[PDB]
């Protein structure tokens, strides 16, 4: 239930939700990568 | 989310979600007129430069 | 004073307002020179074995909002140098607050 | 030994792992800046959450297995007929620009190369060929009207009327009357300073004209390769079974259209136009027509070209191949099929052209040669060529899968040439993984 | 206007930033944002593409 003051001119109200999005830099064999990303309270991880 | 000439009272709804972790929250205002929804370079939306 | 272009003796009340001052370079920092949150073309970064990737942007993602409030900590982002523009854009604190 | 998901219920065996279009269609920051063919769809269709927001995550097989499966492609890739991205719209061939009295008497032999622009929209055979006229139409009359040459020694002409069903072989040329005109294989009237240059533009195996071997770069048939028996001509369309002189001497200055036809002034059987089909299966092959050109059956598009369509992310490297992600070198999965399958039709609106299809649309750009009677409107053979356009069914081989999968699979078009392809919707990949072996 | 004038310039993610790379064989792909406008600030706010 947002309330600013009067609106003049069209904004976007930018809302930010505090997210945890993480990585982990893996090295099984010189050369090649593993890639594992997670944002969790925003669905998303593994 | 776009807030308009007229309208002060603007919410937001979002369905069911499995949300975990959290920290807080923060938010702020930000113009359409200085910046569009952008994800490329080429955009004809944005005319201005400040 | 009057429309005359070529010759006239109607321009005596002509006077001279200098233009707008301002001025066109990189924004602080290095900010917006590449794309961040912005995976049309992504900054991948993969490997002559390696199939994979490095970059999984989104809109309801920042990372131009990242390299200035996570740097905050480390000294005040005023110290002048002239590769990043370490100096940020900040108002003079006479001109927006008046001191009338 | 199942799969891994954000924050929901896994399954036994046999469970997938998504490349979903409908999530991609409304994010503003996955496909903005490139097209369909190497856009950004979320190997996630997470319901449980605001949509196409689950970037970051993917759908995992577990570390303890090394998994392997297949990829779905329903292509939607549909190329036309006539387009600046296919080789049709261009092609680089000698107009005849320039004449001037410039000193005694004589007429000095001048050449220059100019551009050619055609209307791009249109399949039909009757209609392809037909607008590769226009670019003649079009260019003696912007610079050479003014500077230069006549409606004679008319270059780059475009034909599909036959040459060699109407030499009867009595004396040489057509005795009573003209060329024929039904249902014959496409062919390239070349004169005096002429030649149609066909792998500058790469048309080979669209137009009527083949390679043996689409190989070599710098085709020659520049009035240099074709030779053998010249076009026959008209010797008095007006004397022939009529009055009694044997009109075979006396041939083609005095007649219907007075251009200096290039039936020269007083002969008996040669003409000055040198033409594709007049020796190919008809005389002596060994330099000429056959060694290094083709007679065959048209096609609208080039035909099955082998596209390199991946959904790589997943597959580390089926069986051969090397990695690198953008858009320059994607690696492949196999050989598909680029929906440009060709159809091929009976009917007879292309034999009847020469009345019917030349005054349909009035105007003087489809044509401005009516009746010289070896330079006109093309008429195509029955059987024609249509493109069609429909969503056709292929897919690739098999190959075992990554450890991870990475948060994003990248969706690949590697069409004709390795680019972007410009007219896309379509872009999927339903996928299922098996169990096999552990590591 | 017209300069002849070279820096090196950014790459701030934060999976890329304080990373020590193993030896072996990799790949490293990018692209920039093009327009004028958006990558060049302005102090009144008037448009460069414009």
């Amino acid at each position: 239930t947002f309330e600013v003051d009067p609106m003049d001119e069209p904004t976007l109200l930018y809302v930010l939700f505090e997210v945890f999005d993480v990585v982990r830099v893996h090295r099984p064999h010189r050369g090649v990568i593993e890639t594992v990303y997670l944002r969790t309270p925003f669905s998303a991880g593994n | 989310y776009p807030i308009p000439a007229n309208a002060t009272n603007v919410p937001i709804s979002i369905p069911s979600r499995n949300w975990a972790a959290f920290r807080g929250w923060a938010f702020t205002r930000l113009k359409t007129k200085e910046t569009p929804s952008l994800g490329s370079g080429y955009d004809p939306y944005y005319t201005y430069s400040g | 004073p009057t429309i005359k272009e070529g010759n006239s003796r109607e321009l005596m009340g002509q006077q001279s307002m200098p233009n707008r001052p301002n001025y066109i370079a990189f924004r602080d920092n290095f900010i917006g020179l590449m794309y961040y949150n912005s995976t049309g073309n992504m900054g991948v970064l993969a490997g002559q074995a390696s199939q994979l990737n490095a970059v999984v942007d989104l809109q309801d993602r920042n990372t131009e909002l990242s390299y200035q409030l996570l740097l905050d900590s480390i000294g005040d982002r005023t110290r002048y140098f002239s590769m990043w523009n370490q100096a940020v854009d900040s108002y003079d604190p006479d001109v927006r607050i008046i001191e009338n | 030994n199942s799969i891994r998901y954000s924050e929901l219920a896994p399954l036994f065996d046999t469970t997938r792992v998504y490349l979903v279009d409908n999530k991609s269609t409304d994010v503003a920051s996955l496909n903005y800046q490139n097209d369909h063919s190497n856009f950004l769809t979320t190997v996630i269709q997470n319901n449980d959450y605001s949509p196409g927001e689950a970037s970051t995550q993917t759908i995992n097989l577990d570390d303890r297995s090394h998994w392997g499966g297949d990829l779905k492609t329903i292509l939607h890739t549909n190329m036309p007929n006539v387009n600046e991205f296919m080789f049709t719209n261009k092609f680089k061939a000698r107009v005849m620009v320039s004449r001037l009295p410039t000193k005694d008497n004589q007429v000095e032999l001048k050449y220059e190369w100019v551009e050619f622009t055609l209307p791009e929209g249109n399949y039909s055979e009757t209609m392809t060929i037909d607008l590769m006229n226009n670019a003649i139409v079009e260019h003696y009359l912007k610079v050479g009207r003014q500077n230069g040459v006549l409606e004679s020694d008319i270059g780059v002409k475009f034909d599909t009327r036959n040459f060699r069903l109407g030499f009867d072989p009595v004396t040489g040329l057509v005795m009573p009357g003209v060329y024929t005109n039904e249902a014959f294989h496409p062919d390239i009237i070349l004169l005096p300073g002429c030649g149609v240059d066909f792998t500058h533009s790469r048309l080979s195996n669209l137009l009527g004209i083949r390679k043996r071997q689409p190989f070599q770069e710098g085709f020659r048939i520049t009035y240099d390769d074709l030779e053998g028996g010249n076009i026959p001509a008209l010797l008095d369309v007006d004397a022939y079974q009529a009055s009694l002189k044997k009109p075979v001497i006396k041939p083609l200055t005095e007649d219907s259209k007075k251009r200096s036809y290039n039936l020269i002034s007083n002969d008996s059987t040669f003409t000055q136009y040198r033409s594709w089909y007049l020796a190919y299966n008809y005389g002596d092959p060994q330099t000429g027509i056959r060694s290094w050109t083709l007679l065959c059956t048209p096609d609208v598009t080039c035909g099955s070209e082998q596209v390199y369509w991946s959904l790589p992310d997943m597959m580390q490297d089926p069986v051969t191949f090397r990695s690198t992600r953008q858009i320059s070198n994607f690696p492949v999965v196999g050989a598909e099929l680029l929906p440009v399958h060709s159809k091929s039709f009976y009917n007879d609106q292309a034999v009847y052209s020469q009345l019917i299809r030349q005054f349909t649309s009035l105007t003087h750009v489809f044509n401005r040669f009516p009746e010289n009677q070896i330079l006109a409107r093309p008429p195509a053979p029955t059987i024609t060529t249509v493109s069609e356009n429909v969503p056709a069914l292929t897919d690739h081989g098999t190959l075992p899968l990554r450890n991870s999968i990475g948060g994003v699979q990248r969706v690949t078009i590697t069409d004709a040439r390795r680019r972007t392809c410009p007219y896309v919707y379509k872009a999927l990949g339903i996928v299922s993984p098996r169990v096999l072996s552990s590591r | 206007r017209y300069v002849p004038f070279h820096i090196q310039v950014p790459q701030k993610f934060f999976a890329i930033k304080n990373l020590l790379l193993l030896p072996g064989s990799y790949t490293y792909e990018w692209n920039f944002r093009k327009d004028v406008n958006m990558v060049l600030q302005s102090s009144l706010g008037n448009d460069l593409r414009v």
